[PDB]
RNA sequence: AUUGAAAAAAAUAAUAUAUAUUAUAUAUAUUAAUUAUAAAUUGAAAUAUGUUUAAUUGAAUAUAUUUUAGUAAUAGAUAAAAAUAUGUACAGUAAAAUUGUAAGGAAAACAAUAAUAACUUUCUC
């Protein structure tokens, strides 16, 4: 019921033709969510990537700070669109009318 | 700039070939390599890149080190310690490395290879050490030419031997390999290199071919014969080999007798030990040694009651082994040796 | 003899540090000889059929040179297999706005800003401060309570002393070294820790033993301090 | 064959042989892996660690402080305990199992200048269940360990059979990979910077894990594995992605210091430890 | 006859392989592999000069811890007792992070909490 | 040899040529390859005369020849997963139990679990 690939007969290699595995990576440059930038090697062929999510911008590493935005993916899902769609609310007023409920 | 002088420094210590110390010390990749002799090879090849300004840096650095070595060196005063510190000193040297090896280190030439220098003395006992050194040990082991002859053996010298005169060709004996009688019928030549600090001026040495395997039917078993033997000989670092220009007739203690075995009476094996007599103090010239000839067995020899009464130590070693074939008849009559005895096939 | 708490605040590199000229050549030619040993890139997995990714990347690629009957080639005749020659090296070139690494060196570095905490993002700094007279030390305070420990009164008076602008973390509580002296029969107590973030901002007006502060690192520290203090609390510094 | 009589003949000197160095045969295995003439070389040292820097310059100092204790001595282990000779019986009796375990346990010294914590190295578990009916997952997980880590992974193959989880023997069920020095220290970089700052709910790693002499282990899930940016960037080739365990292996002589070495390389901790 | 499954697994396995991917044996000239032999030499002896000053840097540290344990231990007890006192659950703290090899925007943060 | 460029080298080994010895040795010469092996109209390269093009050059089109792609595991004298049960040479040490770790639990897979006095080489005060 398994499904497997046939193995072929291994090539031989002697002793002392042996060589090491050198892949074939690249010096990419790899950008913080602050202005932070690490070089690193990697396999993909992409010499620049910038990460929106990070240990910059966590609480968990960043305790001290006062203020920390968080952010996600954009143009993906409908993230952000409960916002965009009412536009009569905006930002302290919902804050004082959201005041107490006087009910028991 | 130490490594660049050579007021003091023998001139041993420096690539004599003018292009290889240029190209090694080149400026910039503007040269090509004579290793490769070919031109069609010098353009195929490439050298691997930034290499040479690397090169510099790590001479520099290494040169300092040197530096600070040969300081403390002229200052030490015991002279083992003098020894270490120049090998340390010289050890790193590229010109020395490339001396060493890549050229050779037997049949040395005194100007590329001075045994005379420390850190020469040193890479060629590191040398030795690698392969001769673990191979002799081995032969002799497994040939049981230790317990036989002498309980054991602490090897420090490198001794080559050699058959010039019998046939003609030229041949480095292997340890423990089977030779004809026509290629052990006239005598043997030893090369003994020293890589340790000894007096040469006053230090001597003996040889001692012995046979532990001629057989004996008084007790139903073998005995041993003294085959060669020298005593008194000198050596130098760099001259070294001995040969009948080397030594006189009173260096002599037992002529050469040529490897004669008898048919069906077994493998023999010829061993080959070097000693250093001792060193007295407080006297001036070689101490040589008389020794008692017409106490001497010469075939019932007892090696080490030899080596006990005259107070020898063995530094050095080689073997080889023999058996019957057709020539020995020849060897006989020509050395005037009675006819050879003939034993059963069979060992009951 | 009266006890006595000193403390070193340091503030540890923010950046890699910089490279020898022996180091950054030996990396460089490590490199070289990584790139010279380095397998072909499978731009086959990476790179799919008949795709435009694909198309690009082929196009920025230049090509080998093949082998051909009837002519000659001194170098070598080509051995190509997944289109690298295998005598040689391989060479591959390459809210999306490039990366702009930041400056290494600020405008600290070049005023020569001996105050603030960025004279040197890849050296550790120290702070200095100076007493009455004209020798640069460590601060230090004394204490009679004794009802606290020396970690927890060295972070308590730097607090006070910053006036509420420091934030420092304590390594251990176990002092890190001991100035003995005999004039005035004083044991001064070392204490290690580190800045995370805030200001120094010396606040006292009333002439404390502090009057001017400094974020050395150790070769400055060795050119300000007395060569005597230098070699008795050299070693609690860090080189880089 | 005469006889099966293993029996090693004594020696009459001193001199250490390898036979490896008589035979002519291999002439290119009698090189070192490090030496330039042998086709093992791989160079090494090619840029500068920002981990072991780090840990080199500010870690070794502040764990030699924090570890200090004054007039410390060695706390000898469990080891196998002797039995009194009040009895002839116990003149060649083996000696008894340690008083609460079957194995002995190692020494603890104090911490000194010379034998401060640190990272010795990281192996990565990945271990398909689901391959034991598709072989070519573990192909897939062996992909992505190289891809993570970028040094060769190594096969897992089962050795136990068990019906109840329908798990034969002799067959491929994952990789492995072993991580040491710049390599272990990039892949600890991006985890830390990267992955797990992207996971859902994330606390850190329990402070009652790892075993009782150095060394603490954490698991990684599939999407947990899909934060890393060569997955992240070729998304595509990857409809399926693996988890994964991680052990880090150290020079600590517990676990406590291992923990207090990991929170300097910033991995936070979040469960009462023991 | 195989599935598209096995061809991309295939490939997979083929960026495995080192078959049809590895270059020439690195053949080196007598001048040049004795260059390279300094080169190593050179490096060796360095890291162990740096290795042997970090070594003796932390020796000279301890030896200061114990001068001080021992002064404060005679001196007062009771702080003694409470720097001996161990630290079993330390941590270090979150922002004090790995050095990176270019800075960020804002270099240092002067406000906390 | 030609081919970017003005005395020749002095090692182990390998290859080519040659001749010494009832000695698998010596002399000169050079320093190749070391992960490969048929079959591909269809993917990707390098090679000419018009070309547009500025002495070139160039980049793009057309064809003739050739090259790459058949994409396949071990990269370690591998070492207690499954496969070669007789020879020889080299080399190594299992097993349980305990502590942890995504799914994982009693039971899947990985990691850790006895002591360095003496002897070397290296670095260093």
């Amino acid at each position: 019921t398994r499904i497997t690939l046939p193995r072929r007969p291994a090539k031989k290699i002697q002793l002392g033709k042996s060589r090491p595995a050198i892949y074939h990576q690249f010096n990419v440059k790899m950008e913080l969510s602050d202005g932070s930038v690490v070089i690193r090697r990697s396999q993909y062929p992409k010499g620049e990537i910038r990460l929106i999510q990070d240990q910059r911008n966590n609480p968990l590493w960043n305790p001290s700070r006062d203020d920390l935005v968080v952010v996600d993916a954009n143009s993906g899902g409908s993230l952000d669109r409960f916002n965009k769609r009412y536009s009569s609310l905006f930002s302290t007023v919902e804050l004082s009318e959201e005041n107490k409920k006087k009910t028991q | 700039h130490i490594w660049s002088d050579f007021t003091t420094r023998p001139s041993s210590l420096s690539i004599q070939s003018s292009k290889v110390k240029n190209y090694l010390f080149q400026k910039k990749a503007s040269l090509d390599p004579p290793s490769i002799s070919r031109r069609s090879n010098r353009i195929k090849y490439s050298p691997p890149e930034h290499i040479d300004e690397i090169f510099r840096m790590s001479y520099d650095f290494l040169e300092q080190r040197s530096s600070k070595f040969y300081e403390l060196a002229n200052k030490t005063k015991n002279p083992l310690k003098k020894d270490a510190l120049l090998i340390k000193a010289e050890i790193n040297n590229p010109e020395v490395q490339y001396n060493f090896q890549f050229n050779n280190k037997l049949n040395n030439v005194k100007d590329i290879i001075d045994y005379d220098v420390p850190v020469y003395r040193h890479l060629g006992k590191q040398h030795w050490e690698s392969y001769g050194q673990m191979l002799l040990m081995q032969r002799l082991e497994t040939l049981a030419a230790i317990p036989d002859t002498l309980p054991t053996l602490v090897p420090r010298a490198e001794v080559n031997i050699k058959f010039p005169f019998s046939t003609g060709v030229n041949k480095w004996i292997e340890p423990g390999e089977f030779l004809s009688s026509n290629v052990t019928s006239m005598r043997p030549i030893f090369k003994i290199q020293e890589y340790e600090l000894v007096n040469v001026e006053k230090q001597l040495y003996t040889v001692l071919i012995v046979n532990p395997d001629v057989p004996d039917l008084s007790n139903d078993s073998f005995k041993t014969a003294l085959c060669y033997g020298l005593v008194n000989i000198n050596l130098t670092y760099n001259d070294n080999l001995i040969d009948p220009r080397k030594f006189h007739s009173s260096n002599i203690i037992a002529d050469y007798l040529p490897p004669v075995p008898e048919k069906n009476a077994g493998k023999q094996r010829f061993v080959v030990w070097v000693f250093r007599q001792p060193l007295i103090e407080d006297k001036q010239g070689p101490n040589m040694l008389e020794i008692d000839r017409k106490e001497l067995s010469r075939d019932d020899f007892d090696i080490r009651q030899f080596t006990k009464k005259y107070n020898l130590t063995a530094i050095g070693a080689h073997i080889w082994r023999s058996e019957w074939d057709a020539k020995v008849a020849a060897v006989r009559e020509k050395y005037g040796l009675p006819p050879g005895r003939v034993f059963s096939r069979v060992r009951r | 003899p009266k006890i006595k708490v000193g403390v070193l605040l340091s503030r540890i590199p923010i950046i890699k540090s910089e490279l020898n000229e022996l180091e950054k050549k030996y990396y460089e030619y490590q490199s070289e000889l990584e790139k010279r040993l380095m397998w072909t890139f499978p731009a086959y997995f990476y790179f799919k059929k008949g795709t435009v990714a694909e198309h690009k990347f082929l196009s920025l690629q230049k090509g080998p040179i093949s082998k051909k009957n009837g002519i000659w080639f001194p170098r070598g005749i080509p051995d190509i297999k997944h289109g690298r020659e295998r005598s040689t090296k391989q060479e591959v070139k390459l809210v999306n706005r490039p990366v702009i690494p930041n400056d290494r060196i600020t405008e600290a570095d070049r005023s020569n800003d001996m105050k603030s905490l960025e004279r040197q993002l890849s050296r550790t700094l120290y702070l200095l401060v100076k007493d009455k007279s004209g020798t640069w030390k460590f601060p230090n305070f004394d204490l009679s309570d004794e009802s606290k420990p020396l970690h927890v009164h060295a972070e308590n008076e730097l607090k006070l002393l910053s006036g509420d602008q420091i934030y420092t973390w304590s390594v251990s509580a176990t002092p890190i070294g001991v100035l003995q002296d005999e004039r005035n029969r004083t044991a001064e107590f070392i204490v290690k820790s580190h800045i995370l973030a805030g200001k120094f901002d010396l606040v006292a007006s009333k002439n404390d033993a502090f009057e001017d502060f400094a974020w050395l690192t150790k070769g400055e520290i060795s050119e300000y301090v007395p060569k005597d203090y230098f070699n008795k609390t050299e070693f609690l510094l860090a080189d880089n | 064959p005469k006889s099966a009589c293993s029996l090693v003949k004594p020696v009459h000197h001193l001199v250490k042989i390898d036979k490896s160095k008589l035979s002519p045969r291999f002439p290119e295995l009698k090189y070192d892996k490090s030496d330039i003439r042998s086709p093992g070389f791989k160079p090494k040292d090619t840029h500068a660690d920002r981990l072991n820097d780090h840990y080199l310059n500010t870690l070794q100092s502040d764990l030699l402080l924090i570890n200090y204790s004054h007039n410390a001595a060695v706390v000898k282990g469990l080891k196998q305990r002797a039995w009194s000779g009040d009895s002839p019986y116990h003149l060649n009796r083996p000696p008894k199992n340690p008083r609460g375990s079957k194995a002995q346990l190692p020494d603890i010294h104090p911490i000194k200048w010379s034998n401060i914590p640190g990272l010795e190295s990281v192996v990565i578990n990945c271990f398909v269940r689901e391959a034991r009916e598709n072989q070519l997952l573990a192909i897939t997980a062996a992909l992505q360990l190289q891809q993570i880590t970028g040094c060769k992974p190594h096969p897992i193959f089962s050795k136990n059979d068990v019906p109840t989880w329908k798990l034969r023997k002799g067959h491929q069920m994952g990789a492995k990979v072993e991580l040491k020095g710049k390599e272990m220290s990039q892949f600890l970089s991006t985890l830390t910077e990267i992955v797990l700052p992207r996971i859902r709910e994330y606390k850190g790693i329990s402070n009652q894990s790892g075993n009782r002499f150095g060394g603490i282990s954490f698991g990684l899930t599939a999407e947990d594995i899909k934060f890393f940016p060569e997955i992240d960037a070729n998304q595509d080739s990857w409809p399926k992605t693996f988890g994964m365990h991680i052990n880090i292996n150290t020079s600590a002589q517990l676990d406590y210091q291992a923990r207090t070495l990991l929170s300097g390389f910033q991995f936070p901790f979040f469960g009462e430890e023991k | 006859s195989l599935s598209p499954l096995a061809q991309r697994v295939v490939t997979q396995l083929s960026v495995m392989s080192a078959s049809r991917k590895q270059p020439k044996l690195l053949k080196l000239a007598r001048e040049d592999l004795i260059k390279h032999q300094t080169i190593e030499k050179c490096w060796s002896i360095y890291q162990q000069q740096q290795r042997e000053r970090r070594n003796l840097q932390l020796e000279l540290q301890y030896k200061s811890i114990e001068r001080s344990m021992n002064l404060l231990q005679e001196l007062s007890p009771r702080l003694f007792e409470a720097a001996n006192a161990s630290e079993k659950g330390k941590r270090f703290p979150m922002e004090m992070k790995v050095p990176t090899d270019f800075p960020p925007n804002t270099l240092w943060h002067y406000n906390f909490r």
